[PDB]
């Protein structure tokens, strides 16, 4: 892990289907913004959204940190959009205007809402919600060669097993540290080989993981991927209307800003 | 009669192998309802018995060599029809749980047999709570304990509803707290669907408590008595390179103390009641 | 002349004593040559308190003295690799551990590189491999290529190979056939007389009474009961309260006495019970 | 290969592993040089081109769910991860091991899609000029690539096969 935590229980959080969608029409309708009037209506609904779903706003920080000084300076280039064409002069041609500040601080709420929105995303659902809801849009494809049975499979195994041979590294981490050994002396020729005695036993379990549940789901009469049943599946709840209205008024507050 | 019988049957992992056959001889057979325990030092070939029994794994001629989980016989496109009858519970719970939640894991079964969603709720719901893990339905398999994905492990197979019931190592890696309450379990799933359970080497009650005791050392089949009868093996037993349970333990001590009991003791109760006896 | 933590909690964030979380308080002393069992409900923290003996963790409030360092929250990892020499963790299902590409370069490693030489880190390495009981044979031999119990008996050649002053193990003879365990805890009951002190992790209340001079006993982070074997299975309801488990010949003890029998004293032990058995019938 | 289970789990066991080795960057001491190549490689080697490219893709969609990512989802950010095993494998899958394989398969790696398509990933979006993504990238390429190849070959040539047999 990785995170984070579903809610204990915190109110809405239902149906990873509509909610990713709704993170998807949101980051489509964070573009096609025209006008002032364009970012203040993406700008007070996006949020509307974060705080009537109530989450403590300290959370949101820790998807900004990463990316902050360097789209500070996108935000940056882009408050300065003098000179665009025609002019490989003059002197210092580059100065500060209004119309650079409001495209600057357009770059901000325009770059800053897909971490709005996405952030809750990944805060409000499990890992296999995301999965599930992942593998129904993924779905329509059935069309095609691409048979998705064995794609929804190793999907749902991995997501199982990255947790169990996280937990198996640093026990063998710590089971290496207590009768050698030091992971951060300097050198290139040196210490690549510090990476072998986490990697072999890590990837001697991980095969003998895949010995043990390969016998296991065929011991429990695995055919195939053709034609059996589901027992996990996704409902839709009552509380599923929300994201359809909340997408479906901002979409015309949207259309009358564009145009 | 008997549930399952094994023919003749040499099996080496030829490739890499052949210095030597896993068992080259065997030739046992299981009575049905029967508690039956498989045991041996490790290098005896039984780890291999519970997978040629399900076809997974076999024989080196196929002809010679008969496995019949009885009713059907291993096996060409049997092999399927064969694990409707029996089922096993290895050793390593994390390992084998195939399930995103506990109840994935008993469902998972069901799912490959085409079972509908319907009936799959209620026949999940009621295996979980046959194993007592109903509170824990929704639960992790990260966030149980090493006993708990054993009960999981369990019940995803009573929901396809085994003739047998393996436990292939299973209890290996547990506390010996867990190890009673697994088996207590086992016991009483097994005479509420009248079973038959092949349990192999945990020796103790495992042994002990079975009808039909296998003694596998090495590769071929070392007698074939009830627990009674050869745990009392002793020397024989004991140069085969295995011990003896507790009671057949307490009783020896005794022994050279100057108490001797009547060789036929399996329990605790009859030797607290001998030693109430003997104490007039 | 003792293992002594005072006064020892462990946090996993900012925290304070109110909370419980981790250890807490903990003040107890061990003796130096002693067989110390260390049992517990799962999730008391006793792995936790496994880590602090060679520091893969550090305390949030107290000190422990230990293989004549002090541990205290401030401690830098400076001189880590002499404090590991002499105290040595082996962590549940050990064969894991193996990387080597061969079992005698896997036994070295350990004792290699922790301020052995050459010549006698393979003096080591050939005197615990013979020492844990695998043929010679299996000397290179790479260690995967071997069956599951000598594997773990790679690991702990290589944990031991350098012969620490201490020793802690978490469930060792873990999923070993019963004349396994009888090896193993013979080992460590051998290496025990060799003048060592022996840490014992486990769930298994049996073979703590038979080979345990003293036993701790954690409940949700504190320690709730330090005495010898005897004293912590004295109690039937304390014991029962918490969730905890006689060894098998005080519960057939307390069964004849279901029947009466009247066992003199506490046998804990098959030997002990058979002896108090043949006593109390005379 | 018809009915491929059993190498189906450990295509999803080391579509962990390198969804593992994605957020562990060790690493010198002021050059962190992330991991996670490794399990490319894996992918790339003994799952072939064709087959760690499928891997390499479904290493982003677990990964960026789990860590709560970032990642893809987005489409254009998975193929760079995608086409990563797939080279490494285009030379690798069965085929020997060598000393020209490699260096052809490292260095290029970064060119193509570590390079030129993180760059351009970066200034699409943005009035970031394509050269001033370029610029920063170049450095960082001309570096580290070397430092694999080092860790890349041998370590992967003993368990090409060690575990192959």
């Amino acid at each position: 892990i990785g995170r984070y935590l579903p809610g204990t229980t915190f109110v809405y959080r239902v149906d990873p289907r509509a909610k990713l969608l709704t993170t998807f029409y949101f980051i489509i309708m964070i573009f096609l913004a025209n006008n002032w009037v364009s970012y203040l209506v993406i700008s007070i609904f996006g949020l509307a959204y974060v705080f009537a779903t109530g989450l403590k706003a300290r959370v949101f920080w820790d998807g900004v940190k990463p990316m902050i000084w360097m789209i500070v300076f996108t935000s940056l280039l882009q408050t300065f959009f003098m000179a665009g064409g025609k002019v490989y002069w003059h002197w210092w041609i580059f100065t500060l205007s209004s119309e650079g500040l409001i495209n600057g601080l357009y770059v901000f709420i325009r770059f800053a809402m897909i971490i709005l929105v996405s952030t809750v995303m990944t805060v409000t659902t499990k890992p296999l919600e995301i999965a599930d809801a992942m593998e129904w849009m993924l779905t329509p494809l059935k069309l095609f060669k691409v048979n998705v049975g064995m794609i929804s499979l190793v999907i749902s195994i991995a997501l199982r097993f990255v947790p169990t041979l996280f937990d198996q590294t640093v026990k063998i981490m710590n089971a290496q540290r207590s009768r050698g050994a030091d992971f951060n002396d300097g050198g290139l020729v040196k210490r690549a080989k510090s990476v072998v005695p986490m990697l072999v036993p890590l990837f001697i379990d991980s095969l003998e993981v895949a010995l043990d549940l390969s016998t296991a789901m065929e011991s429990r009469g695995y055919k195939g991927s053709e034609g059996r049943t589901r027992y996990r599946i996704l409902e839709w709840s009552k509380v599923d209307l929300i994201p359809v209205a909340y997408c479906l008024l901002l979409t015309i507050l949207m259309i009358t800003t564009r145009k | 009669g008997s549930d399952n019988i094994i023919s003749f049957d040499h099996v080496t992992f030829t490739y890499p192998d052949s210095p030597r056959p896993a068992l080259s001889d065997l030739s046992f057979a299981i009575e049905r309802g029967s508690w039956t325990a498989l045991i041996g030092h490790n290098g005896s070939g039984k780890s291999t018995v519970s997978k040629l029994i399900n076809g997974l794994l076999a024989p080196d001629d196929l002809d010679k060599s008969s496995i019949t989980v009885d009713g059907v016989k291993l096996g060409a496109d049997t092999v399927w029809e064969v694990r409707e009858k029996v089922g096993i519970v290895f050793q390593n719970p994390d390992n084998q749980f195939v399930g995103a939640t506990v109840s994935d894991d008993v469902a998972f079964g069901l799912e490959n047999r085409a079972v509908p969603r319907p009936e799959m709720l209620k026949i999940v719901a009621q295996a979980v709570a046959d194993v007592g893990m109903a509170d824990y339905a929704d639960s992790e398999p990260s966030n149980l304990s090493g006993g708990q994905k054993q009960r999981v492990a369990i019940a995803g197979i009573l929901a396809v509803k085994p003739q047998v019931i393996i436990l292939d190592e299973s209890t290996s890696m547990l506390d010996p707290e867990g190890k009673e309450q697994i088996l207590d379990l086992v016991r009483k799933i097994k005479e509420d669907n009248n079973l038959t359970v092949i349990s192999i080497t945990h020796d103790l009650e495992e042994a002990a408590g079975a009808d039909q005791v296998l003694v596998l050392d090495d590769g071929q089949l070392l007698d074939q008595g009830k627990p009674e009868e050869i745990f009392p093996k002793v020397e024989m037993l004991k140069r085969i390179g295995l011990d003896i349970p507790f009671v057949y333990r307490l009783k020896q001590l005794l022994k050279e103390r100057g108490i001797v009991l009547p060789d036929e003791i399996d329990d605790d109760e009859k030797l607290v009641q001998s030693l109430w006896q003997l104490n007039s | 002349m003792a293992i002594k933590f005072e006064n020892v909690s462990y946090v996993y964030s900012p925290g304070s004593p109110l909370e419980a979380i981790g250890l807490d308080q903990l003040n107890f002393s061990l003796e130096e040559g002693k067989f110390i069992a260390l049992v517990g409900h799962t999730g008391s923290g006793k792995s936790t308190l496994m880590q602090h003996f060679n520091a893969l963790l550090k305390p949030t409030s107290g000190k422990i003295e230990i293989a004549g360092y002090t541990i205290t929250p401030e401690t830098g990892n400076k001189g880590l690799k002499d404090l590991r020499r002499k105290v040595s963790l082996a962590f549940q299902f050990s064969e894991a551990q193996l990387f080597e590409n061969t079992v005698l370069k896997d036994v070295e490693y350990g004792p290699r590189n922790f301020g052995f030489s050459e010549d006698e880190a393979r003096e080591a390495a050939l005197k615990w491999l013979k020492k844990v009981g695998l043929k010679d044979d299996l000397i290179e031999h790479s260690p995967f290529d071997l069956s599951g119990g000598q594997m773990r008996r790679v690991a702990l050649a290589g944990v031991l190979a350098y012969e620490p002053e201490i020793i802690c193990l978490d469930e060792p003879a873990a999923g070993l056939d019963p004349m396994g365990r009888l090896e193993m805890m013979q080992l460590f009951k051998d290496y025990q007389a060799a003048g060592h002190t022996v840490i014992l992790v486990t769930h298994n209340m049996d073979d703590v009474a038979d080979y345990a001079d003293d036993v701790l006993a954690l409940e949700h982070g504190r320690l709730i009961k330090h005495a010898s074997p005897k004293e912590v299975f004295k109690d039937s309801e304390w014991l029962q309260k918490h969730h905890l488990a006689e060894p098998r010949s005080a519960r057939f003890a307390a069964k004849l006495e279901a029947a009466g029998l009247k066992l003199p004293g506490q046998p804990l032990t098959m030997p002990e019970l058979a002896d108090a058995i043949k006593q109390s019938l005379k | 290969s018809k009915l491929e289970l059993r190498e189906l789990v450990l295509l999803a066991m080391v579509i962990a592993i390198k969804v593992i080795l994605g957020q562990f960057k060790v690493g010198n001491a002021t050059l962190q040089v992330g991991l996670g190549f490794i399990g490319s490689v894996m992918l790339g080697y003994l799952f072939g081109p064709w087959w760690g490219f499928a891997g390499g893709a479904l290493s982003d969609l677990v990964s960026s769910v789990i860590f709560g990512n970032l990642g893809g989802f987005f489409i254009g950010f998975t193929l760079t991860a995608a086409l990563g095993p797939m080279i490494y494998g285009f030379f690798l899958y069965k085929q020997p091991i060598q000393i020209w394989r490699v260096i052809a398969s490292v260095i290029c790696v970064t060119v193509i899609c570590n390079i030129g398509l993180n760059t351009l990933w970066v200034s699409m979006m943005y009035g970031i000029n394509f050269m001033v993504a370029l610029s920063s990238r170049i450095l960082k390429e001309m570096i580290t690539p070397w430092i694999q190849m080092v860790a890349v070959w041998f370590i992967l040539e003993g368990l090409s096969r060690v575990k192959l047999s």
